[PDB]
């Protein structure tokens, strides 16, 4: 297969901005690419094909350039309806592919979060499980790292993160992070904490408690 | 009197695989492995024959067919395929006793900012039947309103250019194609090896 | 005016199988290259199956053998057959008029399609209670299936702070989900939090008061 790269998300601009997102096939296509935008809950719709050419109705502040392996899509002056997903596309072989795609969300100051780390309910362990949840409040931007230890061992593959769609009112996300242990492994270990790392934040914030003490 | 395979593998220009050229070759002395032996082509596959086997061979007529097509589109030229240039441009038969010979033609071929001379057809109702030729520029309508030769949404130019360009991709540069088809029927075999 | 209109979609098991159809107006089917495209939820797009106008088929490798596609032209309507479902197949699929050469020019909204051997189950309701200006309360909405839930707080009065978390799919094949608020801490004592979990699939209402440990 052919596999296009796009750049990670999101993609921070404001109404006014010019927007670049480029994308990388895996050898070379020639021309053969295509640009699609999408929306949540909406399909996606055609923009640019063979590399350049603008999609009839397609505003004329979008733009797309490049050949062989590396293309760029182009906003010229960024409008409020142009906050959406961006795939590129190589068609015209055996296998059309996408690439993963790039959202443009809204730009603003760097809000730092705020931690709160939640301990399992005792309704909750007396079924057998104990999950442990660590929220970040109203941050930007979207990068952050919520690190798990408990009795300072740092805990990788048993918890689960779920982030809010960027907020309307402040444009900031939220983050819930569930740790879910075994209750009998629960009741093994004493500190509990969760680490944060966001760029709002001059040292890693760290929200801590200690099984069973008030 | 040698047959004239050089007019078709040494032509300059070479048609658009949608107006494929043909020759008919006939009355004739043909040294095969003349193109057999060169080592030029990147493709030379046979069909029902032999090919070292034919120039002991004769054959009513031989039709040589000829066009341009993308390099990873060769393979549509083969019996039992499918494909845009199968389907819509150039059809061999299930039963296809020929050759067909293909060779790299980047250096001819591909113009700067687009060769949009060669072209294919993209739009087609039906797939072709073996041997045939389509040339139509009718606006095809794939909706409900008709045309009337009017291009528009829906309403679309048959035909497509390969827009051939200097391209590291391989697979999409163009090729020249060669197809011999050998035609036995009961009549004089005027196209005969040089073994007979 | 034009139109392209997925249904068939819905929740299956493994092994089972399923019709996709796309009723198409003003397009006509047999006359274009019609294709299937599906979206994973999260993830990006991935072409499944074209028909040419000529009868040619094609199928992406992870459905060859399992996916048929097809069209009654006497009913300008398109079909996907997928036979043997796998859990990998759930994603919104598309049905998309391809331009040709695989330029999906049109798209329609979709019909999504869960591939899941989990039993239909309510959730669990357990608080995520403040800790010792700034409070944060919450609900942890565990283990249920299918999508989707809702969540209230106070009935609906209380609206402002509150995140509702996207499900995150755990390994049990069960869906988990939290919901918090912000509160002035000073209310803590003196106004009363309740979360209202209402899961339609398993006609489960739950109202959970959640307050500060002792
Ligand atoms: C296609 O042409 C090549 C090369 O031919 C040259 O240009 C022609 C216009 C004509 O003037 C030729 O005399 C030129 O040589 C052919 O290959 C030649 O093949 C012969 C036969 O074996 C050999 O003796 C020569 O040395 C070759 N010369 C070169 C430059 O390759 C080729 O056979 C022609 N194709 C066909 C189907 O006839
Ligand atoms: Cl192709």
């Amino acid at each position: 297969d052919i596999q296009m790269t796009q750049p990670p998300s999101p993609l921070f601009a404001s109404v006014g901005d010019r927007v670049t997102i480029t994308c990388r096939a895996s050898q070379s296509i020639s021309s053969w690419l295509a640009w699609y935008q999408q929306k949540p809950g909406k399909a996606p719709k055609l923009l640019i094909y063979k590399a350049s050419s603008l999609e009839s109705g397609v505003p004329s502040r979008f733009s797309g350039s490049g050949s062989e392996t590396e293309f760029t899509l182009t906003i010229s002056s960024l409008q409020p309806d142009d906050f959406a997903t961006y795939y590129c596309q190589q068609y015209n072989s055996y296998f059309p592919t996408f690439g993963q795609g790039t959202k443009v969300e809204i730009k603003r100051t760097v809000a730092a979060p705020s931690v709160f780390i939640f301990p399992p309910s005792d309704e909750q362990l007396k079924s057998g499980t104990a999950s442990v949840v660590c929220l970040l409040n109203n941050f930007y931007p979207r990068e952050a790292k919520v690190q798990w230890k408990v009795d300072n061992a740092l805990q990788s593959g048993n918890s689960q993160e779920s982030v809010t769609e960027q907020d309307s009112k402040d444009s900031t996300y939220s983050l819930s992070s569930t740790l879910t242990l075994s209750k009998a492994d629960y009741e093994k270990h004493k500190v509990y904490a969760c680490e944060v790392t966001h760029q709002g934040l001059s040292s890693p914030v760290t929200k801590s408690f200690n099984r069973g003490e008030c | 009197n040698l047959c004239p395979f050089g007019e078709v593998f040494n032509a300059t220009r070479f048609a658009s695989v949608y107006a494929w050229n043909r020759k008919r070759i006939s009355n004739c002395v043909a040294d095969y492995s003349v193109l057999y032996n060169s080592a030029s082509f990147s493709t030379f596959k046979c069909y029902g024959v032999s090919p070292t086997k034919l120039n002991d061979l004769c054959f009513t007529n031989v039709y040589a067919d000829s066009f341009v097509i993308r390099g990873d589109e060769v393979r549509q030229i083969a019996p039992g395929q499918t494909g845009k240039i199968a389907d819509y441009n150039y059809k061999l038969p299930d039963d296809f006793t020929g050759c067909v010979i293909a060779w790299n033609s980047n250096n001819l071929d591909s113009k700067v900012g687009g060769n949009y001379n060669y072209l294919y057809r993209l739009f087609r109702k039906s797939n072709l039947k073996p041997f045939e030729r389509d040339i139509s520029t009718e606006i095809y309508q794939a909706g409900s309103t008709p045309c009337n030769g009017v291009e528009g949404f829906n309403c679309y130019f048959p035909l497509q250019s390969y827009g051939f360009q200097p391209t590291n991709g391989v697979g999409y540069q163009p090729y020249r194609v060669v197809v011999l088809s050998f035609e036995l029927l009961h009549a004089p075999a005027t196209v005969c090896g040089p073994g007979s | 005016e034009v139109q392209l209109v997925e249904s068939g979609g819905g929740l299956v098991q493994p092994g089972g199988s399923l019709r996709l159809s796309c009723a198409a107006s003003e397009f006509i089917v047999s006359r274009n290259y019609m294709s299937w495209v599906r979206q994973a939820p999260g993830k990006g797009l991935e072409w499944v199956s074209v028909i040419y106008s000529g009868g040619t088929t094609y199928y992406a490798d992870s459905v060859k053998g399992r996916f048929t596609i097809s069209r009654d032209s006497s009913k300008n309507t398109l079909y996907l057959q997928m036979n043997s479902l796998r859990a990998e197949d759930t994603a919104v699929y598309y049905c998309a008029r391809d331009r040709g050469d695989y330029l999906f020019d049109y798209w329609g909204q979709g019909t999504l399609v869960t591939v899941s051997s989990a039993s239909t189950k309510g959730p669990s309701v357990f608080p995520l209670a403040p800790s010792s200006g700034t409070a944060a309360l919450g609900c942890l909405v565990k283990d249920y299936f299918p999508e989707p839930v809702t969540v209230s707080w106070n009935s609906g009065a209380l609206t402002s702070g509150v995140h509702t978390f996207p499900a995150v799919l755990q390994s049990s094949g069960l869906y988990s989900l939290s919901s918090v608020v912000t509160v002035p801490s000073s209310s803590l004592g003196t106004q009363t939090y309740i979360c209202n979990v209402n899961h339609k699939p398993s006609n489960t209402k739950v109202d959970k008061k959640v307050e500060p440990k002792s």
